[PDB]
């Protein structure tokens, strides 16, 4: 079972603050420690700080100004983060992780999407996308999904449930007026398709949305 | 504060080649290293502790080695599920820190791209907007260009385009091209057309459709 | 049962949670100081055996104010304990040679 | 006799900015370094103790951090009354010594 469960994203108004959440479960010890490391779209891992549970205390990196506050609930085996009065520059993927006190990350959280805008949450629009009725096909038939107007990131897609994970391709999205769009595309055998049903599910944790589109030929 | 480098930032290899990323510490840290890999979209993931100690789960095709300041992580006939980024830690001193990151890259057969172009959907265009969808899929080298064509002249406005990193399931690069225009703007154009060049072809990979 | 031999164990008893605890401590002590490296459990542990037996390689040392005040009772904890042993020894051979004298 | 390199001398940023100023020890001496601010026509004041130490009445603008041999100080939010020269001193190996000073400017 997932070890580390962290919410997928956070809007935040400039200069307002958010707290960030982190549960555990399976083994814990009195030697744990709750780490948090930030980054930042395209760069690398950035240590921001760690907390152990079993007695309270919280050390932070000294380098970089001090945005965080770190407590932990032992009754209910959550650490949390306190980031405050946040800026463009404190967008980033949070992630927690957990040390046993041997120095290495053993296990980390799918990490929860900042991000620091002046903007509103925008559900997304998710519209089918099959072939034209010109588009001959061969051993295999490329279908996907539009998923747009949404804010902020991230979206999650998948195919029928996770089920079909082989041939898939979900692109980056991309900016445009405070809402973002991307398109995911899948592939199976052109056979396969319409007898077995293709599914695209598409979940946008920041509007607590997961919607369906099923994939059906062109009437 | 120990400083970690990682050096070349990015690095190719062939399918099945032997790789190695290397890791230097500013100082002697023993051999409290640790190596992390995260793939694109994915969250890190623990792969050798102590320069050299295998983790259960981990591929046997990955190995560490080094002490001191110098360190090695390895891999054993690499494979396109090992396009990653690739970082090292130390526990030596406090704080913990990471190393910059080395990008792993694989040199595949060319292979040309797959296209198809997607008529927008009735249920948006029910909402008063219009998006033709063009994909260029599984291709390789990454370098190509899409070209779009209104009634047969070219179109450059209102074209944002999108590119995958390396898939770690083929080795391949993909990428899409959007043509979003009003209902009216589009009810108001014949055929509509993508057009994929790339090296593996002197001449270009076209799709197109017509609105009726 | 004659106290020295049971001093004896306690001190034994008491030794060991000494350096469980001043490893744990040692490390709650030391993390949040650059430089420090007395910072994960395990290496923690055989740094408090090194001090309480008074080896002191100097591969590990403590360098906060509360990690050196935890060594001070690791240490005295330590040269206690096995003076306390070396002192049951004498009252055995003290008593022994008695015997052997009759008394 | 333990050196200490402060590179470069002068400074420039702008309103409101982050600054750094760098402190490089010709050996590694801890966290045994103090910063100094000294402004025109004005005798040194003590900003930071022990690389990362707080001292009492000093704008929480000011923090510091580092170890072995290389330092920083840094000022979040930059602003005209910090316009000064600023010196790192080493207090790990006898005798103390100085840096050579850097200038901030904006």
């Amino acid at each position: 079972q997932v070890q580390l469960q962290q919410p997928g994203a956070e809007l935040v108004k400039p200069g307002a603050s958010v707290k960030l959440s982190c549960k555990a479960s399976g083994y814990t010890f009195t030697s744990d420690w709750i780490h948090w490391v930030k980054q930042r779209p395209g760069h690398g891992l950035e240590w921001i700080g760690e907390i152990i549970p079993s007695y309270g205390r919280a050390n932070y990196n000294e380098k970089i100004q001090k945005k965080a506050t770190l407590t932990a609930d032992k009754s209910s085996s959550t650490a949390f983060m306190q980031l405050s009065s946040l800026t463009s520059e404190d967008s980033a993927v949070y992630y927690c992780a957990r040390e046993r006190g041997d120095g290495y990350f053993a296990v980390w959280g799918a990490g929860t999407t900042v991000t620091v805008s002046s903007a509103k949450t925008t559900p997304p629009s998710v519209y089918p996308l099959a072939p034209g009725s010109a588009a001959q096909t061969n051993s295999m038939v490329t279908l996907g999904c539009l998923v747009k107007g949404y804010f902020p990131e991230p979206v999650t897609v998948t195919w029928n449930s996770g089920s079909l994970s082989s041939g898939v391709h979900t692109f980056p999205a991309v900016l445009q007026s405070d809402l973002y769009t991307l398109s995911s595309s899948v592939t199976v055998p052109s056979s396969s398709w319409p007898s077995e049903t293709v599914t695209c599910n598409v979940a946008h944790p920041a509007s607590s949305t997961k919607v369906d589109k099923k994939i059906v030929p062109r009437d | 504060d120990i400083l970690l480098t990682q050096s070349p930032a990015i690095l190719s290899v062939s399918p099945g080649e032997r790789v190695s990323f290397s890791c230097r510490a500013s100082q002697s840290i023993g051999t409290d290293i640790h190596w992390y890999q995260q793939r694109t979209n994915g969250s890190p993931r623990l792969l050798i502790k102590y320069a050299s100690e295998s983790i259960s789960g981990i591929p046997s095709r990955f190995s560490g080695s080094g002490s001191g300041t110098d360190f090695t992580l390895s891999i054993n006939s690499v494979e396109s599920e090992d396009i990653a980024n690739y970082y090292c830690q130390q526990s030596n001193r406090w704080p913990f820190t990471f190393g910059s990151g080395t990008k792993l890259e694989i040199k595949r057969a060319d292979a040309a791209p797959t296209v198809s172009i997607f008529p927008p959907s009735s249920e948006q265009l029910t909402s008063g907007g219009a998006s033709v969808v063009c994909f260029l899929n599984n291709f390789y080298p990454k370098d190509i260009n899409v070209k779009w064509k209104i009634d047969g002249s070219e179109r450059q406005n209102g074209v944002l385009n999108s590119w995958t990193d390396q898939d770690s399931k083929d080795s391949t690069y993909s990428m899409s091209s959007t043509l979003t225009l009003t209902k009216d703007e589009y009810e108001r154009h014949n055929s509509y057309t993508c057009e994929a060049t790339h090296k593996t072809s002197t001449s270009p990979i076209v799709k197109s459709f017509n609105r009726n | 049962s004659a106290l020295h031999w049971r001093a004896a164990g306690a001190a034994t008893v008491l030794l060991v949670i000494v350096l469980l605890a001043g490893s744990y401590l040692a490390v709650l002590a030391e993390r949040g100081a650059p430089g420090a490296q007395l910072i994960t459990y395990p290496r923690a542990l055989w740094w408090s055996v090194e001090t309480a037996t008074t080896v002191g390689y100097g591969d590990l040392c403590p360098v906060t104010l509360w990690g050196r005040l935890v060594a001070v009772v690791v240490m005295v904890a330590g040269i206690t304990s096995f003076g306390l042993v070396t002192a049951a020894l004498a009252t055995w051979f003290v008593g022994r040679e008695q015997e052997r004298r009759g008394h």
